[PDB]
């Protein structure tokens, strides 16, 4: 068929989840279901209808029109973006590898490990490992000596990430002592880290560049800022994931490069991602 | 033995004379790393090639265990599709499609027009388009009276038969700029940069990876400091080429490695 099972994942502003109602989805939003559990000791649950909107949802809308396909959109319930646990993938990537979805649309980063088990479209927004600080702080990026050998400075920089994801894993592999150092400043989540930065309890927060650009774009008073794009570490992008050898990949790639070259992507960026600062 | 085509484009590809015995001058970087050089034939004569893309080629060759010979694109262009009625690509695009090359290893912009016909890797460099002027010229960027109301008092151009040529020609909204541009475009970025330094050219619309490097090295030049369009460089292969998959994995691993950041530090910053 030209009718596709598509998985997504909530992460504002790329994918934003709302309730229905009248009890349907108003415009800007498309329907997306979520399998909600009865309790934490059963596999029983109920498919709840929700409404999805955002930067990546708009991408999906254009791809559907241009490449001509219909879809059932559903939200991942086990995992987030995609992690191989004991060689068993969860998250959005897991939905694709295990063929419950032919496509994953969202804030899904293109990386080498995932690219061995899924195909990725061209990237539709740039990302990487960036650094956010309070305005005035001087850091060049992840590979700054302030991060690689923190005790070379007095006092040592206080900096961390949100553990258990790609940032921690990348840092653990490239900068073993940095990882050892920064474990003590692990943040529970992105908003926690932003508050830590603004309250002077954290000097830098190391995270996904597109997310950090978006947060700094809309920061109140514009006090939190990121490094320049020239200093993002391990630059890559968000891309759409497809099954291995997918026949949709080529036309998705052409449509996405189309949107980039004709101004459509920049307009979505203006519509969803740019802010005051 | 893969046939690799490339193009002169500092800091991504330097092209230097060989020594008298046909070998290449052995150099190290200011920070003590060896400057890897490969012989590249080009318009007829062997020369020495090194830079960001050459380091990239060498890493790729070693990762996937292949040998290569490097040549410079015969007609000096990146590649656009022209009317012959049939159509043909010029530049490196044409060489790759005809079999003169098996792979383009160059600051080759990924776009929809080229992706119709060849395979790109995942981007090895993320950058965009900016504008280079001479110190003492004060424009505001892509939107500025002397650019959107062009005249012969302020000449601005890009490189003939490039992705930037493609970009300005395909969009009805850029028709006025393209009309002024196509009557001034240059054969190569080097000539257009040396034209700004000579004051014959007033603004140069080109890849930020190149232009920002030109400013950092030449005090008499400066860019807008603003990207007005974002784009990436990819390795170019023919359709369904059996290298495409591992080239991409290798590019991704090299971003995640820090290797691409090392090249950026060595060559760009
Ligand atoms: N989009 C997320 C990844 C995102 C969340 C986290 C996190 O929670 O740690 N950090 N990132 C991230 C980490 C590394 C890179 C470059 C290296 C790998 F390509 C880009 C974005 C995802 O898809 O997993």
């Amino acid at each position: 068929d030209n009718h596709l099972s598509i998985v997504t994942l909530e992460e504002a502003p790329f994918v934003i989840v709302e309730d229905i109602d009248t009890e349907t989805c108003v415009r800007n939003t498309v329907p997306c279901r979520k399998f909600v559990k009865i309790n934490n000791s059963t596999n029983e649950g109920m498919n709840v209808k929700k409404c999805c909107k955002g930067f990546c949802i708009d991408i999906l809308k254009k791809l559907s029109r241009t490449v001509k396909f219909t879809y059932d959109l559903y939200l991942v319930t086990n995992g987030k973006h995609g992690k191989k646990v004991n060689n068993v993938w969860n998250g959005m990537i897991g939905e694709v590898v295990y063929q419950r979805a032919v496509m994953a649309v969202g804030s899904l980063t293109i990386n080498e490990e995932r690219s061995e088990v899924v195909d990725f479209s061209v990237p539709f927004v740039e990302t990487g490992i960036s650094v956010m600080v309070s305005r005035g702080t001087q850091v060049t990026g992840l590979s700054d000596k302030k991060f690689q050998r923190p005790h070379d400075y007095s006092p040592p920089f206080r900096f961390g990430t949100v553990p258990n994801g790609s940032t921690e894993r990348n840092i653990r592999n490239n900068y073993p002592y940095m990882h050892q150092y920064m474990t003590r400043f692990n943040q529970r989540g992105v908003e926690d880290a932003l508050v830590s930065l603004k309250t002077g309890k954290l000097d830098a927060f190391i995270y996904d560049a597109a997310v950090l650009n978006y947060k700094a774009g809309r920061d109140e008073g514009c006090k939190l800022v990121t490094i320049g794009s020239g200093y993002i570490f391990a630059t890559t992008g968000y891309g759409i994931a497809l099954q291995k050898g997918s026949p949709w990949k080529r036309q998705i790639d052409l449509a996405l490069l189309q949107f980039v070259g004709d101004g459509e992507m920049e307009e979505l960026e203006t519509l969803w991602l740019t802010g005051i600062c | 033995r893969l046939k690799i085509v490339t193009i002169h484009q500092e800091p991504f590809v330097y092209v230097k004379p060989t020594m008298s015995d046909g070998t290449c001058k052995e150099e190290f970087t200011v920070n003590g790393d060896p400057v890897k050089k490969v012989i590249c034939t080009g318009p007829t004569v062997p020369q020495c090639c090194y830079g960001f893309c050459i380091d990239l080629l060498i890493k790729l060759a070693r990762t996937m265990n292949f040998t290569y010979e490097v040549h410079l694109v015969a007609d000096g262009k990146f590649g656009t599709q022209e009317r012959v009625n049939k159509k043909e690509w010029n530049g490196m695009m044409g060489e790759l499609l005809s079999g003169q090359a098996d792979m383009i290893v160059a600051p080759l912009t990924i776009n929809n027009e080229r992706a119709q016909y060849i395979e790109f890797s995942k981007p090895f460099k993320y950058q965009g388009l900016t504008i280079l002027v001479k110190k003492g010229t004060r424009i505001t960027g892509i939107n500025d009276p002397r650019l959107r109301n062009p005249s012969d008092k302020f000449i601005y151009a890009t490189v003939k038969q490039s992705s930037v040529d493609i970009y300005f020609r395909r969009q009805v909204e850029l028709s006025t700029m393209y009309r002024h541009m196509e009557k001034h475009n240059y054969e190569s970025a080097a000539e257009a940069i040396q034209a700004v330094r000579d004051n014959k050219l007033h603004a140069f619309i080109w890849d930020s990876a190149v232009l920002e490097f030109e400013a950092s090295q030449k005090c008499d030049l400066v860019t807008t400091g603003e990207l007005f369009f974002r784009s990436g460089f990819g390795i170019g292969m023919r359709k369904d080429s059996p290298w495409k998959q591992n080239v991409s994995l290798s590019i991704l691993k090299s971003h995640e490695n820090g290797f691409m950041e090392d090249l950026d530090k060595t060559w760009v910053r």
